[PDB]
């Protein structure tokens, strides 16, 4: 994995060597080439995971959640260089290099061999994300906030950590290959459910479950497009990740400490959706509409099927494009109008056809349209919840008529209709913006022609 | 004699039908008088902006942005834990998560009791 | 399909309408004559002639200004207005 | 009720206006020509029945129980024009009713495939500029105090200058793009 | 080709062409047309391309895995050995699964292939398709998305104590 | 009155002093061959190449091989007269039960 | 055999190739439409060949060409079904949407997006044939969503427009509400027979099988608008006319009823599917034949005919009579698509004007129109050998000799009389009669494109019941003994539906005004279901999305 961290490390004396005209265009020229050398990941096999040192390992769940890593970081330049025209030349490379330096910790995030390495890395994330957020979110307002933080630091990543020494001085080893081969069963008792919220409650968060959803659509408003972008992207994806590594040291008290959250994310998802449906701030609607899809996430880790693990981690990628589409078409606008309020600015359609086909497509992506890897995430979660209970399939189905209804709502307010009088500074489609829609949706949709290397370790 | 309109909460009644409107005092008037006087001014306060070439972008409105910051920022700090509130997030906030607990733990009880009484037809079911 | 309205069409149209009215002498009827004080006709009249020019040209007229047009230039100048007439 | 000029609708108004619809309804309920026009002279009979009532309140209470009259023998889906709202053509081409300004946000290549047409385009949106401040200092000294009452502006005045608030009145899009 | 023993296709039987009206069909035209215009010109760029074939031969091969020691004879918690045992067992499950898939495509081509009589003509490719899905079933389900060779040796130990007390229960 | 304070920077047009602009930069020629980099090094080369290589890798989780195997296997054991697949995964005679 | 597969193919590949053109575009087109038109013309001629080879021998094939993915024991690949019903169903959607083109390069000429419209339509009729001819439930999924998505970007065509969006996301709504159930059978499959594929569930055969064919209904309501997610198919009218022709007619609509004729042999071993399909199909055919008495919408009327025809569908499925069902949709595709073509031709003539109490004097102005207006309406009452003769009276001649829901029977045949009263409605209130439509005749249908797109569809509405149902084979037995009040039955019906409703017609003539009765308001309301649901449903929804979900929970207590 060396072959991949070095490079993102030599992005840094790239950023601060680089001419004041330039640093744009060689961070987007060294890190798509990053993103190209990130395929040979792809030696994958159907029985060893690709175990490259003491550190790093790669199995095919972390291989594509490394690929869209290393893919979103042009992206995030392309996205984020417009709003930081007037800013100074060092304040930029700081900008450039909190990207950098949150993509090397992604990178050996996903990779960590050991699960100790992986808290390490996982809450190192945090710290390049939060002064992406708090430096360049355009304003700053979190009075609530912080005690959700604190509710996060309290019940999450703390517990995390001393329940992952313990395992370190119970079992020896918190390398995940041991712990393949020296897991003990998780029989029932007090001890063990605690250790059990110990072990998902901190990557409950991450994810982020139905009612400790709090923070994210405050954390995605309050943020630089970059941020949200990562936010959607990746930062969620690490719950998942950790959950699909630490089920492995839960079992079997998985299999009845589960039904509280499934629980929490099937009505969840029931809910947020419908709260897209009334959401004034379109970016926050996109922030409704991510843990409306992570609460399927949530069940497919939690009911531990392999059609479960398949779809969960489909619907990650997907997600992860989509959602990201999604915010970078929110600035999109936010760039003209300078305001989030999708009322505001109606009938983009007759003035914008390209940019409202991108909005189409990011819809239909966003509502599960087949053959995309949305609907073969978000179907084969379904296939695998129905085979949990079959009523469960009503909760998925009615989920699956108001995601369609807030994701065409969303294309309806925006770009069809009558467009708003009074607002003129609507300019033409720029070539970075489509060039952005692009780079996110061509992708997402040639994952349709062979969706198998998404499908995580166990297709 | 005439079937009287019922009006409702989706279906509310018509202006013909209002006595009120029928109104032919002069208070009503006033109050229709000031409320044409505050329809104008606004009127004439947007479209001097809208109307202006040396402005190229938002004309700003207010009560949006007044309409927004009540939809999302002033939620909390005009809180107050009472009865109603404590009883109403107690009815919709964990009433229907212990409804499909309820359901979906009898139902997974109900199979699991059929599986391992070799009841359940799991004949085919190797795709799970 | 769909053919070009002129003053000169819009005009010969809403006096071939008038008379064709049974109020309205098809010899004092000019393009000025005032329907109330100079053919003395009814509000009522005029609401039936507003009704009889939507007749007429198939679109509607609004109550705000079908409560003013008090001649036939100022219907030939509504549907001026209201159908872009002369490009 | 709700109208841009006056504050209220008139009795004579509402007569009109009952009338009006009163017709439509019933065009609606009698869809053939020569019926509807024995109905409508019946009906123009029992609304001229009462044309010469002097008392205001009694022809309040007559204009309540026609409305009542009117309710009760409405039809459900009255005849909308299709261009009227609530019409099958209404807002049909406002996707097709580009804003002027969207010319400014041209390229050049495009901007010299009509020559003529943004060479009197510059001139226009002279002519705009130059008139602005001239019709916004008629109407900052001929509104009251307090702003003005009521939502129709005045016209233009002198010789020369344009009619205030004019500009998207005349440069608004053709119904038939 | 493939090989026709574990794709079996019994011989096929069509009737001769038994003109009984005096109309000529279109279909032999149209036949003959599509074998002078398309069949030729893509068999010679076939006939091409296989020489271009033979002008450069060279092989692939078949990967073997010889047997190792599996997941009853190695030593607990001793990865060196269960390793080679879970990497033995999980190649096994992949290529039990592809088994189960080959009798599927056996089951759903003797459907199509017998139209309507399919219900009398395909019950043997029914049966083994039975008695592969039983066999698949005891031996991989309800292991989980974190299975193993333990997960299913324990299973196959819970199954084989049932069946001795189903044994002793009998006698 | 409220402190000195520099005035809201109005928002630039990027078209008005450059038409062509593509919106990367506001100076023209590094405007275009940021274009150029973006759209060679995105869609040039990761996009095309990159299915050109996911196309063909070499039997990613060796599905293809497992088929083929089987193609095997089922001609071993069809010929053989054994069942397709035991309802065992080891050998039972290798394995000791807990008695009662 | 190389023959068949390979032109099945290449009529698949030949619609996709305009889609390749018009993305792949730098010039401004040398008529892009007649590129369409032409090559769909071809694809029409392309697709006769295997149907006149499966007619020759019954030749049926299964093409599955392209493996795509493995799920452990799924193997889903790129598998298309030629069969009969395949075989029937591509000749007449390729000839039905070459008439609609032929006649939209007429009506939709003002459009300045005309090549945006026809790629639409082209991508519609793309995801259709993928949905007749997939052989697994993904496929199926596949064009089942896009011709959903279709649905949606050609309902809201005229996007500035409210209701065109509203009633677009309407349906898209219902047909999620469909789709509830088909990812619900979906499931069901998977897990109790470890498949999508129609030839494992075919020849497994399951005997429990009530709750993927309830899934399966309620499928077919969210896309055939049957009763409980019908309106959305009388809202759809708001997009232009050749969408609510080709679509929501005559292709699309019978996908529901077409995903049911699919799993006939599920159907006809569970006799609770088949009573819970009879009754469905009884209830719609009703309720939307009795809307469509009261109406003045021209677009309207002719859609609660289609949904009507849609319910008799689901009626002769329910008897256990598949292929009449199939033969009648094949039937129904000719005529109705005529229909909305000739109602949309006097809508353009008529300057947008859809009110039939506007119309009247067409039978001298507009001769060919009216002409096949009146065959149209003839083929939908079932008058003797026209094409909607040769299925749906055999389908009366089915409702009465089986074991039958009687009162399903019974209002089988009141729908039978309520399409004579609503076709010689139209025939009234728009041909008949004198002229209502404003005073500047600009009355004119002599274009090429207009009277040769009406005129091939009449060669079908003519001809074409007496040819398919001469080249189909057998496969029921046709129910041919009845006594001579049980054979008479559906022609003195449809006779009496002519007589009541000319006398309803000749009341109107008379001098006198009534007041309006509980039956018309009830009739004229659409039966009082969108004048509620439509309300209620959403305010539930959304008061509850806003009050106890984003303020009082995920703001506050949470
Ligand atoms: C590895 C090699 C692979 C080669 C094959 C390619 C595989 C897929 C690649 C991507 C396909 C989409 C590309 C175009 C869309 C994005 C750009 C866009 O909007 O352009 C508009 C523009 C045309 O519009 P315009 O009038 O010029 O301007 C825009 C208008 O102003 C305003 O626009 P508008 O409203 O007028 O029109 C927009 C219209 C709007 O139409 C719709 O929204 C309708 C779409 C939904 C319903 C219909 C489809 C339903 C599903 C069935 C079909 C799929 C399965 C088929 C298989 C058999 C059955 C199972 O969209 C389209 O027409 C797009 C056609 C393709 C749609 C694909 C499905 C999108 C729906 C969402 C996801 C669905 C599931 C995933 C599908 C995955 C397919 C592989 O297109 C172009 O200019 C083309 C640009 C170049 C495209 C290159 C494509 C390849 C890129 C990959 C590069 C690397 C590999 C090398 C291959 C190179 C090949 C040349
Ligand atoms: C999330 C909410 C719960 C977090 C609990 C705190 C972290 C616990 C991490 C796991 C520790 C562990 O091994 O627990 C088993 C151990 C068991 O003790 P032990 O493992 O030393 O005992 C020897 C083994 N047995 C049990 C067989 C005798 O649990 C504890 O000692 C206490 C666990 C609860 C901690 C209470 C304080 C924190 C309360 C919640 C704050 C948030
Ligand atoms: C992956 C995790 C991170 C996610 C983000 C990734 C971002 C970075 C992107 C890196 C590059 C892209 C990586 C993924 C590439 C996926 C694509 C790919 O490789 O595909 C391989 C697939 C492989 O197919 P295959 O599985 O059959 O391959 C067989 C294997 N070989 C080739 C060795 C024999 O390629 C194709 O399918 C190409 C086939 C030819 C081209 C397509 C022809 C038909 C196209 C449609 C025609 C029109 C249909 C109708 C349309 C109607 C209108 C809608
Ligand atoms: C003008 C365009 C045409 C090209 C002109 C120039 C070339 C001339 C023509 C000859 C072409 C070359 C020879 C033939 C092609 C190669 C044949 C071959 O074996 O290819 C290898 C394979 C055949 O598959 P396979 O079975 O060998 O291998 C599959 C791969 N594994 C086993 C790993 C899973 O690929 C293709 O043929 C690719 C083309 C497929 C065509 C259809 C693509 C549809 C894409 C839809 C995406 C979403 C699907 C969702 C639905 C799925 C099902 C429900
Ligand atoms: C609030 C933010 C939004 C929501 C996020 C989630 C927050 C809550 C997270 C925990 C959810 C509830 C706890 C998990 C329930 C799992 C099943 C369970 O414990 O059942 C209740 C228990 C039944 O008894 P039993 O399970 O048999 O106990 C013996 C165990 N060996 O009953 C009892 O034993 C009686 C009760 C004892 C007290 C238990 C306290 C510990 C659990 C909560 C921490
Ligand atoms: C098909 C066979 C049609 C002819 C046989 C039925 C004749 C019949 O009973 O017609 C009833 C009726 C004519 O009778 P009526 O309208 O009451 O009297 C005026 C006569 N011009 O009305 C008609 O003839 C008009 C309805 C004919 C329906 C034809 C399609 C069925």
């Amino acid at each position: 994995m060396l072959k991949y961290i070095i490079p993102t490390m030599m992005l840094m004396p790239l950023t601060w060597l680089s001419k004041n005209s330039m640093i744009w265009i060689n961070t987007t020229l060294h890190s798509l080439l990053i993103s190209l050398t990130s395929l040979l990941l792809l030696n994958q096999f159907g029985d060893n995971s690709l175990n490259f040192s003491l550190t790093f390992f790669s199995d095919s769940l972390s291989t594509p959640l490394l690929i869209l890593t290393m893919w979103l970081l042009p992206l995030m330049l392309m996205a984020s260089q417009h709003h930081l025209s007037k800013e100074n030349l060092a304040r930029k490379k700081l900008f450039i290099s909190m990207l950098i330096l949150l993509q090397l910790f992604l990178i050996m995030t996903f990779t960590a061999t050991e699960l100790i390495f992986f808290y390490i890395m996982f809450e190192a994330t945090l710290v390049p994300t939060l002064i992406i957020i708090t430096r360049w979110g355009n304003q700053t307002e979190r009075l609530n906030a912080g005690l959700y933080f604190l509710f996060y630091t309290l019940a999450g990543s703390l517990p995390l950590l001393v329940a992952l020494i313990y395992i370190q001085n119970t079992m020896g080893s918190l390398n995940f290959l041991i712990l393949q081969y020296w897991v003990q069963p998780m029989p029932n008792s007090w001890s063990n459910t605690f250790m059990w919220l110990a072990c998902m409650m901190a990557f409950m968060v991450k994810m982020p479950l139905y009612g400790l959803h709090l923070w994210l659509p405050k954390a995605h408003v309050e943020a630089p497009i970059a941020g949200s972008m990562v936010l959607a992207a990746i930062l969620l994806k690490l719950g998942g990740y950790g959950m699909m590594r630490i089920t492995l040291l839960l079992n079997p008290i998985t299999d009845f400490m589960a039904y509280p959250f499934i629980m929490l994310s099937l009505w969840g998802m029931i809910m947020t959706s419908s709260i897209c449906l009334r959401q004034t701030d379109l970016k926050s609607l996109i922030a409704y509409s991510s843990v409306s899809h992570m609460a399927l996430v949530i069940v497919a880790i939690l009911i531990q099927t392999p059609w479960s693990y398949m779809g969960a981690t489909a619907l990650m990628i997907a997600h992860g494009l989509t959602s990201s589409m999604l915010f970078c078409l929110a600035n999109s606008n936010y760039e003209r109008v300078h305001s989030r309020t999708m009322i505001l600015a109606r009938g983009l359609q007759t003035l914008l056809p390209l940019m409202a086909a991108w909005w189409l497509l990011a819809s239909l992506t966003n509502l599960a349209l087949p053959p995309s890897i949305n609907l073969i995430g978000e179907l084969f979660v379904v296939m695998s919840t129905f085979s949990w209970s079959n009523i469960t399939i009503i909760l998925m189905g009615l989920n699956m008529v108001i995601t369609a209804l807030y994701s065409l709502y969303m294309l309806i307010t925006t770009q069809r209709g009558k467009h708003t009088h009074h607002i003129n500074n609507i300019l033409p489609s720029f070539t970075r913006e489509n060039a952005l829609m692009s780079l996110h949706m061509l992708p997402l949709l040639l994952l349709s022609l062979n969706p198998k290397i998404i499908l995580g370790p166990l297709y | 004699s005439f079937p009287k309109y019922e009006p409702s909460r989706l279906a509310s009644l018509p202006t013909t039908l209002d006595p009120a409107e029928y109104d032919i005092s002069s208070e009503t008037r006033k109050a229709q008088a000031e409320r044409l006087a505050i329809r104008s001014r606004l009127k004439r306060e947007y479209q001097l902006q809208y109307n202006d070439p040396s402005r190229r972008g938002v004309v700003e409105d207010p009560a949006l942005i007044r309409w927004t910051c009540a939809r999302s920022a002033n939620v909390y700090p005009n809180f107050r834990p009472n009865t109603k509130t404590s009883l109403l997030g107690a009815l919709f906030g964990i009433g229907p998560l212990i409804f499909w607990y309820y359901v979906f733990k009898t139902d997974r009880d109900r199979k699991e009791k059929l599986i391992q009484e070799g009841k359940l037809d799991r004949t085919f079911n190797i795709s799970y | 399909d769909a053919p070009p309205l002129t003053l000169e069409g819009i005009k010969d149209r809403v006096l071939y309408v008038l008379k064709l009215y049974d109020k309205i002498d098809p010899e004092k009827l000019s393009v000025n004559s005032h329907f109330m004080k100079d053919l003395g006709l009814d509000s009522l009249d005029q609401v039936e002639i507003i009704m009889a020019m939507e007749d007429e040209f198939g679109f509607e007229i609004p109550d705000i200004d079908a409560e003013k047009l008090m001649c036939p230039q100022e219907i030939v100048d509504y549907i001026a207005d209201k159908k872009d007439v002369y490009e | 009720a709700f109208l841009p000029s006056a504050a209220y609708l008139t009795h004579q108004q509402k007569v009109l206006q009952l009338y009006k619809r009163a017709l439509r309804h019933l065009e609606s309920r009698c869809v053939h020509r020569d019926k509807y026009r024995y109905f409508a002279c019946l009906l123009r009979a029992r609304f001229d029945e009462h044309k010469n009532e002097k008392d205001m309140v009694k022809a309040t209470q007559l204009l309540r129980e026609a409305e009542k009259e009117f309710w009760h023998g409405q039809h459900p889906q009255p005849y909308i024009f299709p261009e009227s709202p609530g019409g099958t053509s209404y807002e049909r081409y406002e996707c097709y009713k580009v804003p002027e300004w969207c010319l400014d946000d041209w390229h050049p290549s495009e901007k010299a495939m009509y020559p003529d047409y943004f060479a009197k385009r510059e001139q226009w949106k002279k002519l705009r500029r130059e008139s602005w401040e001239r019709e916004v200092k008629q109407l900052q000294e001929e509104t009251p105090v307090g702003g003005p009452r009521t939502e129709a502006l005045p016209p233009a005045r002198k010789q020369g200058d344009l009619p205030p608030l004019w500009w998207h009145i005349v440069t608004r899009p053709r119904e038939r793009p | 080709s493939w090989d026709k023993d574990v794709y079996p296709e019994p011989p096929r039987r069509t009737p001769a062409p038994s003109p009984q009206t005096s109309l000529p069909n279109p279909i032999t035209y149209l036949t003959k047309a599509f074998d002078l215009l398309v069949d030729r010109p893509v068999t010679l760029v076939r006939e091409f391309i296989e020489r271009q074939h033979a002008k450069n031969k060279y092989y692939y091969y078949h990967r073997e895995f010889r047997r190792v020691p599996d997941i009853t004879e190695c030593h607990e918690k001793d990865v060196l050995c269960m390793f080679e045992a879970e990497m033995q067992w999980k190649r096994d499950y992949k290529v039990d699964q592809e088994i189960v898939n080959i009798i599927q495509e056996r089951l759903k081509a003797c459907q199509q292939r017998e139209g309507e009589s399919h219900r009398q003509n395909c019950a043997k490719e029914l049966q083994q398709f039975t008695q592969v899905v039983k066999a698949y079933q005891d031996r991989y389900h309800d292991l989980g998305a974190h299975y193993s060779a333990r997960k299913c040796l324990a299973k196959q130990k819970q199954r084989m104590l049932a069946e001795r007390k189903a044994t002793k229960e009998a006698a | 009155l409220r402190w000195q304070e520099d005035p809201e920077p109005e928002d630039e047009n990027l078209y008005e002093k450059n038409p062509d602009s593509h919106g990367y930069d506001k100076d023209p020629a590094v405007d275009v061959w940021n274009m150029r980099v973006v759209f060679f090094f995105g869609f040039s080369i990761v996009l095309v190449l990159g299915s050109t290589f996911v196309a063909y890798l070499p039997d990613y989780r060796m599905q293809e091989w497992a088929r083929r195997e089987a193609e095997r296997l089922v001609k071993y054991r069809e010929a053989h007269g054994l069942p397709l697949m035991e309802s065992n995964c080891f050998d039972p005679s290798k394995i000791q039960l807990p008695e009662d | 055999m190389n023959l068949f597969s390979s032109l099945t193919l290449v009529t698949l590949i030949l619609l996709t190739m305009p889609i390749a053109a018009i993305n792949f575009n730098t010039h401004k087109f040398t008529n892009y439409p007649l590129y369409v038109k032409t090559t769909i013309s071809c694809a029409f001629i392309t697709s006769m060949i295997p149907t006149m080879m499966f007619i020759h021998t019954g030749q049926e094939m299964i093409i599955s060409n392209w493996h795509w993915l493995t799920i452990q024991t799924l193997k889903l690949s790129l598998s298309f079904k030629m069969d009969f019903f395949s075989m029937m169903f591509v000749p007449v959607a390729l000839f039905v949407t070459w008439s609609i083109m032929e006649f939209s390069m007429w009506y939709m000429h003002s459009d300045p997006n005309i090549n945006q419209f026809f790629k639409y339509l082209l991508l519609f009729l793309i995801t259709m044939l993928i949905l007749v001819t997939a052989n697994n439930l993904f496929q199926l999924f596949i064009g089942w969503e896009g011709v959903g998505i279709m649905s949606f970007l050609l309902i809201g065509w005229w996007y500035g427009r409210t209701d065109a969006n509203t009633a677009a996301l309407q349906a898209i709504l219902y047909n999620r509400i469909g789709d509830i159930g088909f990812i619900l059978a979906m499931a069901w499959f998977l897990i109790n027979l470890n498949t999508w594929d129609l030839q494992q569930i075919f020849m497994l055969n399951p005997n429990d099988s009530n709750l993927p064919l309830m899934g399966l209904i309620l499928a077919a309501t969210g896309k055939s608008a049957q009763f409980g997610l019908h309106p959305w198919l009388p809202s759809a009218m708001e997009g232009p006319t050749p969408v609510s022709a080709l679509l929501h007619s005559s292709t699309m609509v019978v996908a529901g009823i077409f995903l049911l004729i699919r799993f006939y042999p599920l159907t006809e071993n569970n006799k609770f599917g088949q009573s819970i399909m009879l009754c469905l199909g009884a209830m719609t055919t009703l309720f939307t034949a009795m809307c469509a008495l009261t109406q003045n919408d021209i677009k309207k009327i002719i859609a609660f005919s289609t949904s009507s025809q849609l319910g008799l569908m689901m009626v002769t499925i329910g008897i256990n009579q598949p292929h009449l069902a199939f033969l009648h949709i094949c039937t129904h595709a000719f005529f109705k698509a005529m229909l909305f073509m000739c109602s949309g031709s006097i809508i353009h003539s008529l300057n947008d004007e859809q009110d039939i109490r506007k119309m009247g004097g067409l039978f001298k102005a507009m001769p060919f129109t009216t002409t096949a207006l009146i065959i149209g309406s003839l083929a939908l009452t079932g008058m003797p050998f026209l094409t909607g003769f040769y299925s749906k009276d055999l389908i009366i001649e089915s409702a009465n000799t089986s074991y039958t829901n009687a009162w399903a029977l019974l209002m089988t045949l009141v729908a039978t009389s309520f399409t004579a009263i609503y076709s010689t409605r139209i025939i009234f209130f728009a041909l008949l009669g004198q002229p209502r439509f404003p005073t500047l005749i600009n009355i004119n249908e002599n274009n090429p494109f207009l009277i040769n797109s009406i005129k091939r569809l009449l060669i079908g509405s003519l001809f074409a019941g007496f040819i398919i149902s001469n080249n189909i084979p057998p496969m029921t037995i046709p129910q041919m003994t009845m006594p001579h009040y049980l054979k008479m039955t559906a022609l003195t019906v449809t006779i009496l539906g002519f007589i009541l409703a000319l006398e309803i017609s000749n009341t109107t003539h008379y001098l006198k005004f009534n007041y309006p009765s509980n039956t018309f308001k009830f009739s004229n309301l659409l039966g009082y279901y969108p004048t509620i649901m439509h309300r209620l449903t959403p305010y539930m929804n959304l008061t509850m999305s806003q009050k106890s979900a984003s303020s009082l929970l995920d703001l506050i207590w949470l």
